[PDB]
């Protein structure tokens, strides 16, 4: 029926440990934001 | 420990919290690689 809650940074996931990578990362916008959303997103559908 | 701070060791820059593992670095040994082939886990190059 469902998956297994689950929760992955965005800025972690692209970025382990790297300052610079932050920098660019944020300038691309909410497409990290959308990445947090995305895999939520699966886990509040599958609560649905 | 338990305390999220910048480390630098033999040039491994970067941010974490530090912490106790089982890793036994050899006396060769310089830096540990995570799944993502990146630094998680250094050693004091004054004293082991």
């Amino acid at each position: 029926v469902s998956m297994t809650k689950t929760s992955v940074d965005c800025t972690m996931y692209i970025c382990g440990d790297s300052t610079e990578c932050s920098n660019l990362l944020l300038q691309y916008g909410s497409f990290c934001t959308q990445l947090n959303r995305a895999l939520t997103g699966i886990a509040v559908e599958q609560d649905k | 420990k338990n305390k999220c701070v910048n480390f630098n060791f033999n040039g491994l820059t970067g941010t974490g919290v530090l912490t106790e593992s089982n890793k036994k670095f050899l006396p060769f040994q310089q830096f540990g690689r995570d799944i993502a082939d990146t630094t998680d886990a250094v050693r004091d190059p004054q004293t082991l």
